[PDB]
């Protein structure tokens, strides 16, 4: 208890609001103590004085700032009256606006993990009997060495599965009895685990493992051995070291503990919460167990948090705890609401608000995309830490604006994180990454939609500033998507790019608002044909070539190879034209002005031959397997002539060049003359055969990468896994977020505003046949738009077999 | 009763001579063949079926009222109706009547589209995947219809009880300082001052020096009856007295609508009197499947009710402690999977009691913490016409039992001639927060809330900016008939049961008040209710 950190603050409420477990590492040995904590409420006495004084004096006005849209009401037992003292008399319990923070949370926010009971021996003895009240005891102390030195463990990893193998395994520091030809493979991994244990002893220095790993092969067939055998084993382990160990529980679901095991392991708990090939998983997990123990030690040494922080995104918990500490240093109310993803905005958070609902589903990030052919050398520079740099440089009435005081608090917090990351601090940079990945997390214990909307808008404006800076630098932008930028440098020569690129990136780095922004060139494009993210091609470093054409999937299998082959032919045509133009010399008019002529005669000759071939085999069977239009998620266009679709696609890709527009139009007209179709005919006009269905603000649960996952245009390989890494994604998460966007669109359509059909004045009343100017009322979101969205969702669900999405579609009608 | 098959050609002369000649009924070949088969089955030698055909035609003319009875459904319908009339008289059937044929539950998408013609009529209106989406005109008229219904209630009740009339807002312009009474939807303008909206127009009101009725809750979005003096100088209505429109009895609406038949009404009354012993058990609010103490209490209650399974067992909203949403994690947090496992655990803990859930229909009501209604609202008051719980989570629950219904949050039941409306919502908190003050205990507050709810004639007399509503599915929330039994489930209001204007309102409250798993019981035959508090 004396300068002793509790490893676990597990809720030993026992029905008492303030009684809880404190397993403080006392000087001799860890000791379990009870506490007593009043529940402070932030109900500021806004221009109204209540002399009621039910149980505890309430601070007037709380000396704090409320939430626009040192402990008042320090009551001990809120359960005295659930109605409390509701008056609604000028903000006296009229709007709660306090703290729902129960025990185990108010303590962490107020009392540091390491604490010393500064009382005499008699007072300490008195407090031992009933507990340590936070009002007069448990003052925070410094966390120079918050963790311990050498403590026993209770490693009980478990990896259940439905195949038929049970992984109810238990590990002891000295027993080494792992109760589940496993020894041979265990030694196979031990071959490198000697080096791993050397790393542990030179870096962790916490625990050591016996080398005589004996494997007990017992079939946990039924609960007699699944739980009861495990229950007796765990109580034997508990009595072996009486309250002298830390349980290391690994289980995808924790209920097994809470039934009977949790109280059988009242010693401090850490919940990791993570056939012959599957046997290797057990040995890898047991032999990697001594690696993250020192990581947790470092985390609890730096962050003033106990060892009870739940391991599933524990860094989010660290963010919430640290921000709560910093906000308690300030005199500002909180919006914790641990129970619900909503913030604790009093009682007003449970009713519908137009602005709040709109800022919930406001994730449309502007994209800059320019379709064309650019003989100039264009650089693909990938940005990173854009959100971090944005929140750092944000320093450089409005009901939609977040609390600027909390904004400054977050800015200082991020500043200290950043300049700790500059020096040796892995916790700091992990924390800044987690804050980047954390603002948009509803599960956050301090999440606020207004804060997320503010951060999104700030990132938008920072990207706009970066685009303006690059434009002023002398490199036009053809792509910008918050994750990468394509800059069209005017330097024609591929050789004269490296020095120019270095000068450009130095000039960008000189900008104060982008000093923390980091960038790196991904690829150099002497030649590039660009439409969108998923439909492009060209030469990258000048020697490599890439071709990512999703529209090729929309063509018949007979004509897809023809599409690809003629695409490389035309690419070589523009490459030769650019080379000749540069050789002669060394947009209104660029290096490409007659590249079509390199293939004009071959192109239309091959088109005529393919037209005759198709006309011969359009109706004759056994060729329809070739003249078949493949079905894609974005399929919304009916193709009567696969050859016509092919030629329209080629015409659209070769129309990208602005300088050769006339010659490309002439070639298209000549090609259409083969079909005897007019040049400007509507059927002759090409349109995108693929729709789009993006999932905004998709986050990779491993590398914390923010992306927007398309499905009607993005390839299936690009949707089930991340980009920067190659880790996969959860099907359940994909379906959840797709249904989330679907229901959000449905609600937005149902909550839209009306406006006039003639002067476009927004409808502002409720009873009106039309606008006073005789203009019919109309919604901003058309019903046809929602119909198309529902059709796209149904097509995606059917194509990818999304069961829950199909269930949602069935629920709709 | 001798079974036989008779061919259409021989019965055709007599069948024609009866149906077509006697009363003008067109007979088709398929209908003739099916009727011949039926006649042969229910009589041998096909001689004395003349009474049967006469009964068929008379019932068809009295009920169907069209021609071409040979469509396999007019024939089958008249045959079945003859079956029930023979059964109640106590052939093909001589059994007794069953309430299951007269008991039904109506979802928000299964109600009758009742659009009230503004002059004098309450008409009936009754296509693809996106065929349920409400149209812009529906958003326009979702409050037009509410205004018209409340106006009908006013012009039927107030004038006959109290007789200075309602002056349209548009007709208040040229009058300088006269006295006026307006029935208008109270709201706050975009300028931020109080006013009343009306199809004729809107008038800004001087809310000062106004004395309202103290037995009502007044909020933005509810339509009130203000009275005062208009001023053209400020173009403002200085209001002095204000009240909610007076309510009306259920039978007053029934006599206006004129919707029942006489035989059906007599059968329903006979079943109401005979079915004296039928128990309806209502569970509390917020049955959190995540809370272990809640499963302990629910196991105790399920065991207690397994002794005597009631007629119905309704389940109220917010079945989980945390609102559902798209949860990002690599573990089993996955609120969809967690909610499905919660229903699976409920099914496992509920299949243990065979006597329960048999001869008993259990209905589930969505809430602020339910899938497809909370996954975007995030535990806030989202769309009011909440859709039923998706079947993707109800595989094991429905597999356990045989009569499980997942119904809308404001659902309707036609168990008898009486209609029972179920509604789970914390209306008390919204009313208290949004109640506007006047510059001018618990039972009194509940009386005020119920009086506001009934007098307004709407389940949630609130602005769509305060609680979104499906535009087409608004008649589901209108209290047009004022049905007798209101299942007004709430969590921020104390448990109570009160009657007024011939309507019964029950608020069982939250499932756990302090330490007890409170649930409610109702007997429709006696129309008598009783609380059930069971300690944990
Ligand atoms: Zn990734
Ligand atoms: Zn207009």
């Amino acid at each position: 208890y004396a300068n002793s950190t509790w490893e676990v603050l597990q809720y030993k409420d026992s029905g008492e609001p303030g009684v809880l477990e404190v397993f403080v590492t006392i000087n001799g040995k860890v000791q379990n103590i009870t506490f007593h904590i009043p529940k402070t409420i932030y109900m500021k006495f806004k221009s109204q004085t209540m002399p009621l004084q039910k149980i505890k004096n309430c601070l007037i006005e709380k000396s704090s700032a409320s939430l626009p849209n040192t402990l008042p009401e320090s009551v001990f037992l809120e359960e005295k009256e659930n109605c409390t003292s509701i008056f609604n008399d000028e903000n006296v319990l009229g709007v709660f606006e306090g703290t729902i923070t129960p025990h185990q949370r108010a303590i962490m926010d107020l009392g540091a993990s390491v604490t010393f009971r500064s009382k005499a021996m008699g007072a300490l003895g008195k407090g031992i009997q009933q507990g340590f009240e936070m009002k007069d005891l448990s003052m925070a102390e410094n966390e120079r060495y918050l963790s311990g030195f050498s403590m026993d463990i209770g490693y009980l990893l478990h990896f259940p599965t439905s195949i038929g193998y049970e992984f109810f395994s238990l590990f002891k520091s000295w027993g080494d009895t792992i109760t589940i030809n496993a020894s041979s493979l265990g030694q196979i991994y031990k071959q490198m685990f000697e080096k791993k244990k050397g790393k542990i002893e030179t870096y962790s220095y916490l625990v050591d493992i016996k080398e005589d790993i004996n494997f007990e092969f017992v079939y946990f067939t039924d609960i007699s051995k699944l739980y009861r055998r495990l229950s007796q084993e765990t109580t034997k382990l508990k009595e072996e070291r009486g309250l002298q160990f830390l349980l290391l529980l690994q289980s995808p679901f924790i209920t097994k503990l809470l039934g009977t095991i949790r109280l059988l392991n009242q010693m401090p708990i850490v919940k990791l919460s993570l056939q012959p090939t599957l046997l290797k998983k057990l040995v890898n997990h047991v032999l990697s167990s001594g690696s993250w123990i020192s990581h947790l030690i470092k985390l609890s040494q730096y962050s003033n948090i106990p060892i009870c922080n739940l391991r599933l995104d524990s860094m989010d918990y660290i963010i919430d705890v640290l921000y709560a500490r910093k906000l308690k240093k300030e005199n500002i109310v909180l919006w914790w609401n641990e129970k619900a993803p909503l913030p604790d905005h009093g009682g007003i958070q449970n009713d519908f608000d137009l602005n709040t609902s709109w800022i919930m589903n406001d994730s449309e990030f502007p994209k800059i995309n320019n379709s064309g052919v650019y003989d100039n050398v264009v650089l693909d520079v990938g940005v990173d830490n854009l959100t971090v740099n944005t929140i750092l440089t944000s320093a450089l009435f409005v009901h939609d604006a977040f609390s600027n005081d909390a904004l400054n608090v977050l800015r200082g917090m991020l500043k200290e994180w950043w300049d700790e990351a500059l020096k040796e601090n892995s916790t700091a940079d992990l924390l800044v990454n987690s804050l980047a990945s954390w603002v948009q997390n509803p599960n956050a214990k301090l999440f606020d939609g207004l804060l997320r909307y503010h951060v999104h808008n700030l990132t938008k404006k920072a990207l706009l500033q970066l685009v303006n800076e690059f434009s002023a630098l002398g490199s036009t932008i053809v792509y910008a998507d918050r994750n990468q930028i394509l800059i069209k440098t005017n330097k024609y020569s591929p050789e004269n790019c490296y020095a120019y690129s270095q000068y450009m990136m130095k000039a960008v780095r000189t900008n104060p608002m982008f000093s923390y922004l980091d960038l790196n060139i991904k690829r150099y494009w002497d030649l590039l044909i660009w439409m969108d993210k998923f439909n492009f091609s060209g030469l990258a470093c000048d020697y490599t070539a890439v071709s990512q054409w999703q529209l090729k999937k929309f063509l018949s299998p007979i004509y897809q190879p023809e599409f690809e082959d003629w695409m490389m032919i035309i690419l070589d045509s523009m490459l030769k034209t650019k080379q000749s133009y540069l050789k002669l010399n060394s947009s209104v008019e660029n290096s490409l002005n007659g590249f079509s002529h390199l293939f004009s005669k071959p192109l239309m000759k091959r088109v005529k031959k393919l037209f005759k071939n198709q006309q011969e085999f359009i109706l004759d069977p056994q060729y329809e397997a070739d003249y078949v239009i493949p079905v894609l998620p974005g399929s919304h266009l009916n193709v009567k002539n696969p050859l016509l679709e092919l030629v329209k696609s080629l015409c659209h890709v070769m129309l990208l060049s602005k300088s050769t527009i006339l010659e490309i139009r002439t070639l298209r007209k000549e090609l259409l003359k083969i079909f005897e179709l007019r040049e400007f005919a509507k059927v002759a006009e090409f349109k995108d055969p693929s729709l789009s269905l993006v999932v905004p603000d998709f986050l990779c649960e491993y590398c914390f990468f923010i992306s927007d996952i398309d499905f009607c245009k993005a390839a299936p390989e690009s949707i089930f896994s991340c980009v920067r890494c190659h880790k996969a994604f959860n099907q359940v998460l994909l379906q959840e977020h797709l249904i989330q966007k679907l229901r959000s669109d449905i609600e937005s359509y149902l909550i839209q505003d009306l406006r006039c059909s003639r002067c476009h004045k927004v409808k502002r009343d409720y009873m009106s046949a039309h606008c006073p100017c005789a203009g019919a009322w109309e919604g901003t979101l058309p019903r046809e738009s929602i119909v198309q969205k529902l059709n796209v969702f149904k097509q995606v669900a059917k194509y990818y077999g999304f069961d829950i999405l199909l269930s949602c579609i069935a629920d709709l009608t | 009763v001798l079974p036989v098959k008779i061919q259409p050609p021989l019965l055709r002369p007599l069948a024609y001579r009866v149906l077509s000649r006697k009363y003008g009924l067109s007979i088709k070949s398929d209908g003739l063949s099916a009727l011949a088969e039926f006649v042969g089955t229910n009589i041998g030698a096909n001689w004395r079926q003349g009474p049967a055909t006469i009964k068929f035609l008379e019932q068809f003319a009295a009920v169907w009222k069209q021609q071409e009875r040979g469509l396999f459904i007019d024939q089958s319908g008249v045959k079945e109706v003859i079956q029930e009339m023979k059964e109640r008289e106590k052939p093909e059937s001589s059994k007794a009547l069953d309430w299951r044929d007269y008991f039904k539950v109506i979802n928000a998408s299964q109600q009758q589209r009742f659009s009230y013609n503004p002059h004098k009529m309450q008409f009936i209106f009754v296509g693809g995947i996106a065929g349920f989406l409400p149209d812009i005109e529906d958003k326009v008229q979702m409050f037009l219809t509410r205004y018209y219904l409340t106006n009908d209630r006013v012009m039927r009740n107030e004038n006959f009880q109290n007789s200075m009339s309602i002056t349209p807002i548009k007709n208040l312009l040229g009058r300088d300082a006269q006295n006026f009474l307006l029935l208008g939807l109270l709201n706050k303008n975009f300028k931020g001052n109080w006013s009343l909206e009306d199809p004729s127009g809107s008038v800004e009101i001087d809310i000062s020096q106004t004395i309202p009725t103290q037995g009502h809750y007044y909020v933005p979005g509810c339509m009130v009856l203000v009275e005062g003096i208009y001023y053209s100088v400020g173009n403002k209505f200085h209001v002095t007295s204000m009240t909610l429109p007076p309510g009306e009895r259920r039978e007053i609406t029934l006599e206006t609508i004129g919707n029942l038949d006489k035989d059906l009404k007599i059968r329903l009354h006979l079943l109401e009197k005979e079915l004296t012993d039928h128990k309806f058990v209502i569970l509390g609010a917020n049955l959190f499947l995540d809370d272990l103490k809640i499963m302990t209490a629910l196991s105790k209650i399920l065991q207690k009710l397994n002794d005597d399974p009631p007629t119905l067992l309704i389940w109220q909203g917010s079945f989980t402690s945390v609102p559902v949403f798209a949860s990002m994690s690599s573990r089993n947090i996955s609120s969809s999977t967690q909610f499905k496992n919660n229903f699976d655990a409920l099914a496992t803990l509920l299949s243990r009691f065979d006597n329960l859930t048999e001869n008993t229909t259990m209905i589930f009501i969505p809430g602020p913490n339910d899938l497809w209604g909370s996954m975007v609202s995030l535990g806030a008051s989202g769309t009011l016409p909440q859709d039923p719980i998706p079947s993707a989570f109800t595989k094991k629950i429905n597999k356990v039992c045989k009569n499980v219904v997942w119904s809308s949050n404001p659902t309707r039941i036609a168990y008898l001639s009486q209609e029972i409306v179920i509604f789970r919502d914390d209306l008390s908190g919204r009313f208290k927060r949004h109640r506007l003050e006047f510059p001018f205990q618990k039972v009194q507050e509940t009386r005020k809330l119920v009086k506001t709810i009934l007098d307004q004639g709407h389940l949630s007399p609130f602005l769509d900016s305060l609680r979104p509503i499906s535009w087409d599915l608004d008649h589901t929330l209108t209290l047009c008939p004022i049905p007798s039994t209101m299942v007004l489930c709430d969590t921020t209001s104390a448990q109570f049961d009160l009657t007024y204007n011939g309507c019964k309102v029950i608020n069982p409250g939250s499932f756990i008040h302090n330490r007890r798993a409170r649930y409610m019981e109702y007997v429709p035959s006696s129309k008598k209710t009783i609380q059930e508090e069971i300690y944990i």
